[PDB]
């Protein structure tokens, strides 16, 4: 079958800037209508794929004129002229040539914003959980960029590296931005054993770290 | 316009046939177009599966060999997708389409259903509260959430306040720990609006047809 190659964009790019997406097919896309059949789709974060081109060069409707395509039979360009904070996502090229229609890999698309210091916020066990024998404490680090961040939990000053489990959303498509939950997970006993529950977060943005706590 | 929309099972056994439905709206399938189904691994791999057209003409991608088949009921406007001996391999979502011969589909896209292909048994969650622990300076922003612990499958569906308040929130991605699933959700008001206007997050799970309410209260 067809294989389509993309690669990776090095870079988060500047809004208003102008980004070029590469696809390569194994064969000729053009057919013998004189017509070249690639598609360029753009999946936004949680949602399904949209077609922005197709016949390599044509806009699907209501499709902004930012976006346009271009290449020969086997190289093709999409490029994306004042990239705004709603074109991230993953762009996928497909070919409609030969069954069975195959997709590309994909690029990534990230917005490099203004470095931005999470907002950080953290939560006790609820009385709900607390009488299921289990005890969940949460911290949020919300709204901030770059992405890369580092959150450390304490409990009565003590360092705890065991039962945190992260996890972490794409770039918001609003605001560019990034958030990251923690959740430490222990037993009702094990909570009942300590006061002070401190969560910690290392930014760029920031020399001392940002903490939030509450005592039991 | 036109509006499809995919259902079906979101667990299935290893061995087992998976077996979904797409309900289109707007439009005849018994049109000349290819309504298709397409899936999407985890990883975000998207995989054309094939499609059936102009009611009598279909095509599949050769690699699902003879395990897949698609079919339709036209009085009700419906095409089926049936995909045999499914292995874990087989776990993605699945997204029905409509593509004309220039390769176009427009928006015409479902919003896509995910199907787990697992031994283990459905699982419903236990959502819990999330209110903060003290009081912080007020006239400003607070931030709430909820905890969604021990589900499966995916998904949950998560919103606030019946999906009416769907700016400043954050439902994170779930993370898998023996065979459960856990995933948390923040929502962020003006300080001046809680605990004096309620915030409630619902939470439903499809595969289990439960449907948690937690109202946020303070501590
Ligand atoms: C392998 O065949 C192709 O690529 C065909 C076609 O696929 P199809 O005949 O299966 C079709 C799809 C959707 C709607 C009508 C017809 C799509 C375009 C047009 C001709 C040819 N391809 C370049």
């Amino acid at each position: 079958d067809i294989v389509i190659t993309q690669d990776e964009l090095s870079n988060p790019v500047t809004s208003g800037e102008s980004v070029s997406i590469s696809c390569r097919s194994s064969r000729s896309l053009l057919y013998k209508d004189g017509r070249t059949y690639l598609n360029w789709f753009l999946q936004r974060p949680g949602q399904s794929p949209q077609l922005l081109i197709y016949l390599m060069s044509t806009r699907a409707s209501g499709v902004s004129d930012r976006f346009s395509g271009s290449g020969s039979g086997t190289d093709f360009t999409l490029e994306i002229s004042r990239v705004k904070a709603e074109d991230v996502g993953v762009y996928y090229c497909q070919q409609f040539v030969e069954y069975p229609f195959t997709f590309g890999s994909g690029t990534k698309l990230e917005i490099k914003r203004a470095d931005a210091a999470p907002t950080v916020s953290i939560f006790p066990p609820s009385s709900e959980q607390l009488t299921s024998g289990g005890a969940s404490v949460v911290c949020f680090l919300n709204n901030f960029y770059p992405k890369d961040i580092n959150v450390k939990w304490k409990i009565d000053g003590s360092e705890r590296q065991n039962g945190v489990l992260n996890s972490w959303t794409d770039q918001d498509s609003k605001d560019s931005t990034y958030s990251m939950s923690s959740t430490l997970t222990l037993t009702k006993d094990e909570y009942e054993r300590h006061n002070s529950y401190t969560c910690e977060a290392t930014h760029k943005t920031s020399t001392s770290p940002i903490v939030k706590s509450f005592n039991r | 316009e036109v509006k499809l929309s995919e259902s079906g099972p979101g667990l299935v056994k290893p061995s087992q046939s998976l077996s979904l439905t797409c309900t289109v709206t707007g439009y005849s399938i018994t049109t000349n177009y290819a309504w298709t189904w397409i899936r999407q691994f985890p990883g975000n791999k998207l995989e054309w599966m094939g499609y059936i057209r102009s009611s009598v003409i279909t095509r599949y991608n050769p690699s699902l060999k003879s395990r897949i088949s698609i079919t339709q009921d036209t009085s009700k406007n419906q095409f089926f997708l049936q995909l045999n001996s499914v292995t874990t391999e087989d776990t993605a979502t699945y997204y029905c389409a409509r593509y004309d011969y220039y390769g176009n589909t427009g928006d015409y896209w479902g919003q896509g259903t995910s199907v787990t292909v697992s031994s283990a048994k459905t699982t419903p969650p236990s959502v819990y509260p999330l209110a903060p622990g003290t009081a912080a300076l007020k006239s400003s922003m607070v931030t709430l959430g909820c905890l969604v612990k021990g589900y499966f499958p995916e998904p949950v569906t998560v919103t606030w306040n019946s999906g009416s308040l769907s700016s400043g929130v954050h439902t994170f991605p779930a993370v898998l720990q023996s065979d459960l699933y856990t995933l948390t959700s923040s929502v962020t008001v003006p300080s001046s609006t809680w605990p004096s206007q309620t915030v409630t997050c619902n939470v439903a799970h499809p595969a289990s047809s439960t449907k948690v309410d937690k109202k946020i209260v303070p501590r």
